[PDB]
């Protein structure tokens, strides 16, 4: 539906860490519509976008992408200003099929949200152990 | 998956250990709760995972499980220990409770 | 952290009024909220449960065709229907939260308000 | 750390399915570790794989992969053995750099969790219509 102001709460390694994502417009080029962060600094700021394929008469495939992208600065020193110094990525794609019912997208979706709270893959990812 | 306690009433007078079990029907993980009521007031959490105190409970309640059968025990029984445990499975959907065991 | 409930109410058969639960102290848009209903001498129920923000419902298969329940996220309260009501309906009504609203696992109840005792 | 077995239980649509992924053993080629469920034919059953770069002296930056597909297969008339109809893929690719803290990290994924479960993507996945 139409994009709203997503808050995310209770997360990061522990407790509560709430994040309040404001909406930044659709794309018109391609699609994707960018949520950000409320930053002091428009180039230090989280972000994310989503992309859905277009529904068509004819498309044999749809295919879902979510990609999260957040920078990590220090103040560099000899200057005023914040640079990156480095950032994480994350991209998820789904790939449904054009006769996939809603039992199996919903299936799919909350299967990799319990593997992504799995306790093998929190430390895959945590401590980068390799299973 | 439908959860069938054991002993009900247990009797029991205050000065002895007391241990219970709750079966399940078809493999239930490790994860069911033991809810403790007392009559009039609403229930409390003691066990929440099987193994694991739940809040700030006093460590004389103890649960431990197998696959498929699971038991709750009291070190001292004391008085307030009373009121009809439950156990309740989230395995499913249904999440079906127990019978509850008086003591 | 407390969930209130009133303390009675009062129908006859027929009519439907519609339980409310309000809950203070915890950012009530982050952990789900569930229903269980006890008989005066049997035992525990769990009509059913939704989560304040995305509104998914989970529903015994008793329930679905006598129960609804909704959320209120601007006054923080949930609220459950009984659309139906007949004689063998008197019983405690508890609402309590357990949860997150992005893991599967943890979903204990551990903070049970008090009751409603609804009389037919 | 070391694989075992991987159980799953509410998952999603209207929580009454479960879903316990036993370890397949992990591929010396390319570190890719396998788990899957009991199926009835093992043409056609829930698979998963993790992989994550294995640490080494330097590196450039490190990389983990969850991949899952699940495939729904129908009896063909004419046929007495099931073919695997269709499928529905999914992958995720988080890709951190030397330097990054454990706290980050672990920001990331529960991060993408708690996304998955917010209204904007619940819309865009199980009904397919864009923001």
């Amino acid at each position: 539906a139409k994009l709203e102001t997503v808050t995310l709460g209770n997360i990061g390694k522990d407790g509560k860490q709430t994040l309040v994502l404001n909406p930044r417009g659709v794309n018109p080029t391609n699609g994707v519509a960018s949520l950000s962060q409320a930053g002091a600094v428009p180039a230090l700021e989280k972000r994310v976008t989503v992309s859905v394929s277009q529904p068509s008469r004819n498309r044999k495939n749809y295919k879902v992408q979510v990609k999260i992208q957040n920078p990590t600065a220090c103040t560099a020193n000899g200057s005023c200003d914040p640079s990156v110094t480095r950032q994480a990525y994350a991209d998820v794609t789904f790939s449904f099929t054009q006769y996939s019912t809603d039992e199996e997208r919903a299936f799919v979706r909350t299967e990799l949200a319990a593997l992504l709270a799995s306790p093998l893959l929190i430390d895959a990812i945590d401590q980068l152990n390799p299973a | 998956i439908q959860m069938t306690q054991s002993p009900a009433s247990l009797s029991v007078s205050v000065g002895e250990t007391v241990t219970l079990t709750c079966r399940a029907s078809e493999n239930i993980y490790s994860n069911l709760a033991w809810y403790h009521q007392k009559q009039g007031i609403s229930p409390q959490l003691l066990v929440y995972a099987a193994a694991k105190l739940a809040d700030g409970v006093p460590s004389r309640f103890s649960g431990s499980g197998s696959g498929t059968q699971y038991s709750f025990k009291i070190n001292s029984l004391q008085s307030e220990d009373f009121g009809s445990y439950y156990c309740q499975h989230f395995w499913g959907t249904p999440w079906t409770f127990g019978g509850g065991t008086k003591l | 952290v407390q969930l209130q409930q009133p303390g009675t109410e009062l129908v006859k058969p027929g009519a439907s009024v519609k339980l409310s639960c309000k809950a203070s102290g915890y950012t009530f848009t982050s952990y789900s909220v569930h229903w269980v209903k006890q008989r005066p001498g049997q035992g525990l129920e769990w009509i059913g449960s939704i989560n304040p923000n995305n509104d998914v419902a989970y529903f015994n298969e008793k329930f679905k065709t006598k129960a609804t329940l909704t959320v209120d996220r601007s006054s923080s309260t949930a609220y459950m229907q009984l659309s139906s009501l007949t004689f063998e309906d008197s019983a405690v009504y508890y609402c309590a939260r357990g949860g997150i609203h992005y893991t599967y696992d943890g979903y204990y109840f551990d903070y049970w308000g008090q009751g409603t005792t609804l009389t037919v």
